[PDB]
C-alpha cells in the first residue's frame, strides 16, 4: 500500500 | 528471515511539451507486485504478482489515486527544483523517491525509509529516527524547512511503522506460496584454459530467492580475493537470480581451491571443487 | 549533471543448449540519466519482439533494467546485446558467451 499523507512538493 | 516492502518512483521532465514520464515499482522483499506507468494505455496501478489480483476494485481505486497523486508532486517539483537551481526549460530532468519499511524474522518493524534525489544525486532523505530530515545542500534545507513546518515526519513515521507493515505482513500471507518460499541456489563449477600454465574456474550459482547471496573462493582453506572476479547479482527473468565468482590458477593446481556458498534457502554453507 | 555509464551483462535464463528452447537477456544497470537503447543482436542483426522490465533503481539512485526475448541456441548462431547511452559516443556491442 502506497502511502497516503506525507508526500509533499519539495 | 526479514522482509521489506519498498516502492521506487521516477520522473523525467519532457522540455516542450505536457507532463513528466512517470514510473513507480512496489516490490515485496525481491519481487515486483504493482506499476504505473504514465505512458501506459490503462492510466491505472496495474497488478505484476498473482498474489496481488487477491485484492479488490477498492484497493485498484485507491492505489490510483495516491499514485497519481504521487505523480503530480513530482511534476510540480520539477519546476520549484528547476528555479532552486537557476536552470533553463530547455534540458530534461529527473526526480527519484523511494520509500519503504524493513521487518525481521517475527515480522516486526526494523527500519523505514523515505529519500529522494534529484538529477540522481542525494537530495533529502528521512534519517534513521524516522524524526529528522538530512538535507544535501541549501535548495534540499529549503525543502526541509517547509516539510517540518507540515510535519511531513511524523506522517511518513506514522506509515513507516504502522501502515507500511501492517500491510507488508497481508501480502506475505497471501502470497505464501512464493514469498515465503527461499530457492537455494543450483551451484556447478566450469573449467577453462587461458595458457598452458593458467585456468579460470567458475562457480556458478543459479535460480535462487531471494537475491542475496555471498560467493567466495578459499586457497588451501584460505580466503582468496585476489585473481578473482565477481559479478553483479543477475534476474534470471523468472523471479530467480544468478551470480558467478571467478579464480585464475595455476593449471593443475586446481584441486588447492574452493568455492564457498551461502544462502537463507541453504541450512548449511556449501562447498565445490573442480574434479 | 551526473551521468553514469551502463554495466552490461548479456546471458541466458536458463544454461545453454544448442538446440533447446531458452530466453536472452541483457541487463544493464548502474546508469544515469534514464534514457537508454538496448537491442538484442541474432547474427548481427537486431530481433525485433524484445521486451524490458519497468525502470526501478538502486540505493545509489543508479538505473537498472532487463532487455528479453526468447531464443534457441545452437552451434553457428552468435548472440549480442547493443546499447547506446548518452555516455558512450558510439554503440557498445556485448557479445553472448554461453560460459559467463
Amino acid at each position: 500500500k502506497l502511502v497516503a499523507l506525507g508526500i509533499n512538493a519539495v | 528471515g526479514s522482509h521489506s516492502m519498498r516502492y521506487f518512483f521516477t520522473s523525467v521532465s519532457r522540455p516542450g511539451r505536457g507532463e513528466p514520464r512517470f514510473i513507480a515499482v512496489g516490490y515485496v522483499d525481491d519481487t515486483q507486485f504493482v506499476r504505473f506507468d504514465s505512458d501506459a494505455a490503462s492510466q491505472r496501478m496495474e497488478p505484476r504478482a498473482p498474489w496481488i489480483e487477491q485484492e479488490g476494485p477498492e484497493y485498484w481505486d485507491g492505489e490510483t489515486r495516491k499514485v497519481k497523486a504521487h505523480s503530480q508532486t513530482h511534476r510540480v517539483d520539477l519546476g520549484t527544483l528547476r528555479g532552486y537551481y537557476n536552470q533553463s526549460e530547455a534540458g530534461s530532468h529527473t526526480v527519484q523517491r523511494m520509500y519503504g519499511c524493513d521487518v525481521g524474522s517475527d515480522w516486526r518493524f526494523l527500519r523505514g525509509y523515505h529519500q529522494y534525489a534529484y538529477d540522481g544525486k542525494d537530495y533529502i532523505a528521512l534519517k534513521e529516527d524516522l524524526r529528522s530530515w538530512t538535507a544535501a545542500d541549501m535548495a534540499a534545507q529549503t525543502t526541509k524547512h517547509k516539510w517540518e513546518a507540515a510535519h511531513v515526519a511524523e506522517q511518513l513515521r506514522a506509515y513507516l511503522e504502522g501502515t507500511c507493515v501492517e500491510w507488508l505482513r497481508r501480502y506475505l500471507e497471501n502470497g505464501k506460496e512464493t514469498l515465503q518460499r527461499t530457492d537455494a541456489p543450483k551451484t556447478h563449477m566450469t573449467h577453462h584454459a587461458v595458457s598452458d600454465h593458467e585456468a579460470t574456474l567458475r562457480c556458478w550459482a543459479l535460480s535462487f530467492y531471494p537475491a542475496e547471496i555471498t560467493l567466495t573462493w578459499q586457497r588451501d582453506g584460505e580466503d582468496q580475493t585476489q585473481d578473482t572476479e565477481l559479478v553483479e547479482t543477475r534476474p534470471a527473468g523468472d523471479g530467480t537470480f544468478q551470480k558467478w565468482v571467478a579464480v585464475v590458477v595455476p593449471s593443475g593446481q586446481e584441486q588447492r581451491y574452493t568455492c564457498h556458498v551461502q544462502h537463507e534457502g541453504l541450512p548449511k554453507p556449501l562447498t565445490l571443487r573442480w574434479e | 549533471m551526473i551521468q553514469r555509464t551502463p554495466k552490461i551483462q548479456v546471458y541466458s535464463r536458463h544454461p545453454a543448449e544448442n538446440g533447446k528452447s531458452n530466453f536472452l537477456n541483457c541487463y544493464v544497470s548502474g546508469f544515469h540519466p534514464s534514457d537508454i537503447e538496448v537491442d538484442l543482436l541474432k547474427n548481427g542483426e537486431r530481433i525485433e519482439k524484445v521486451e524490458h522490465s519497468d525502470l526501478s533503481f538502486s540505493k545509489d539512485w543508479s538505473f537498472y533494467l532487463l532487455y528479453y526475448t526468447e531464443f534457441t541456441p545452437t552451434e553457428k548462431d552468435e548472440y549480442a546485446c547493443r546499447v547506446n547511452h548518452v555516455t558512450l559516443s558510439q554503440p557498445k556491442i556485448v557479445k553472448w558467451d554461453r560460459d559467463m
